[PDB]
């Protein structure tokens, strides 16, 4: 899911 | 977050549309922008979305093929190309920012940031100013103007300079045959008022400079 | 493509009264990701729910969705007048995003006849070329409502327009302008000219005529 992958940015960058 | 669209186009058939979408304030690169469009009384249609920093495009299977969206981080702005034009392509389209929760930034996927939107009109007629009409009064009487055979939307209409408000109805343009539109405006007055108190409806085409104060009598 | 249906279309509601609102999907949404949206004539979509219960910090709390899977619910506790609007539901949980068609909440009021009112074309347009009848419905509800143009008493077909106003924010009612549209060398050839309406507040159609 496209939708879910800036969650997945924002968990990583912290 | 503000998003900011490029103005009003008027594209030919078969040509391509760029709209832009300027985004101020919060985090641009990191952020899903989609792309969503509404033809003239209908509803609400997702084409596709960019999410800038790892340039990953998603497209609605119905646009892939027609369709480019692209992301200047230098500028936080993002671009929708739309290609090979048709009548259907009409439309406004909005850009779409998806939001966040809490106070750390983590986003939700649905679009909390919504731009102005940017009227697309894929016609072949050309900026054209309307005529004015009167449509005369006959407790009750009706009159009001038709505004007629103009292009590009939109027209607006008041009257008596703003002070009559009450019983005015402006009504939405219909697109003519000759890809012109045409809209009428109405009041309902006192037929005692008639005689006394005067009627002007105020048109304002500002595309073709057409400004009318039509004055409707008996 | 997951197709969502609300239904039904419209709702007509009075203030103060609850709403429930259905989005029904063809397959079961991903992860819950059902979004709802207000939209007012002439602005754009305003998010009210995400992830199908969640609610933004600014939005009203009347506002709860609830459901799962592919059965999912907006609901509103007391309706304001800001909260006669159009609502779409959007699933997110696959990466093509689909709408809904929209469900118009508009206010519930008393059957309203249409004030029918017709107009000759101005001597200014029959100068130039071109004769348009315009024809008002006035002040009905509710927004179902037909017209008929006859000419002659033959039944007009393909030279006529329409359009709707949106429910009037103080009366609740509607109206409509149809415009029917000839050269004026065939406005010429003819003597009666009718607007025929049909309406739920009117026992018979209605006709205003006038003779050129
Ligand atoms: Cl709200
Ligand atoms: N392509």
């Amino acid at each position: 899911n496209w939708f879910d992958i800036t969650n997945w940015l924002w968990y990583i960058k912290k | 977050v503000q998003l900011v669209q490029s103005g009003a186009e008027v594209k030919r058939p078969g040509s391509s549309v760029t709209v832009s979408c300027k985004a101020s304030g919060g985090s641009f690169s990191t952020y899903a922008l989609s792309w969503v469009r509404q033809a003239p009384g209908r509803g609400l249609e997702w084409m596709g979305g960019v999410i800038p920093l790892l340039t990953i495009t998603n497209y609605a299977p119905r646009f892939q093929g027609r369709i480019t969206i692209t992301a200047d981080r230098s500028t936080s702005t993002a671009y929708l190309e739309l290609n090979s034009l048709r009548p259907e392509d009409t439309a406004v389209y909005y850009c779409a920012r998806e939001g966040t929760t809490g106070c750390g930034g983590k986003p939700i996927g649905a679009f909390a940031h919504w731009g102005q939107g940017t009227l697309v009109t894929v016609s072949s007629a050309s900026t054209k100013g309307p005529s004015v009409f009167p449509l005369a009064p006959s407790g009750t009487a009706a009159l009001g103007c038709l505004v007629k055979d103009y292009f590009p939307e939109p027209v607006t209409v008041s009257w008596n300079s703003g002070a009559l408000t009450s019983g005015v109805h402006t009504f939405p343009a219909v697109l003519q045959s000759s890809g012109l539109y045409s809209l009428s405006s109405v009041v309902t007055v006192p037929s005692s008022s008639l005689g006394t108190q005067t009627y002007i409806c105020n048109v304002n085409h500002k595309p073709s400079n057409t400004k009318v104060d039509k004055k409707v009598e008996p | 493509e997951i197709v969502l249906t609300q239904s039904p279309g419209t709702q007509s509601l009075s203030p103060g009264e609850r709403a429930t609102l259905s989005c029904r999907a063809s397959q079961s949404v991903g992860n819950n990701k059902l979004a709802w949206y207000q939209q007012r004539p002439g602005q754009a979509p305003r998010l009210l729910i995400y992830g199908a219960s969640s609610r933004p910090s600014g939005v009203a709390d009347r506002f709860s969705g609830s459901g799962s899977g592919t059965d999912f619910t907006l609901t509103i506790s007391r309706l304001e007048p800001e909260d006669f609007a159009v609502y779409y539901c959007q699933q997110y949980g696959q990466s093509l995003s689909t709408f809904g068609q929209g469900t118009k909440v508009e206010v519930k009021r008393t059957v309203a006849a249409p004030s029918v009112f017709i107009f000759p074309p101005s001597d200014e347009q029959l100068k130039s070329g071109t004769a348009s009848v315009v024809c008002l419905l006035n002040n009905f509800y509710p927004r179902e409502a037909k017209v008929q143009w006859k000419v002659d008493n033959a039944l007009q077909s393909g030279n006529s327009q329409e359009s709707v106003t949106e429910q009037d924010s103080k009366d609740s009612t509607y109206s409509l302008s149809s415009t029917l549209t000839l050269s004026k060398a065939d406005y010429e050839k003819h003597k009666v000219y009718a607007c025929e309406v049909t309406h739920q507040g009117l026992s018979s159609p209605v006709t205003k005529s006038f003779n050129r």
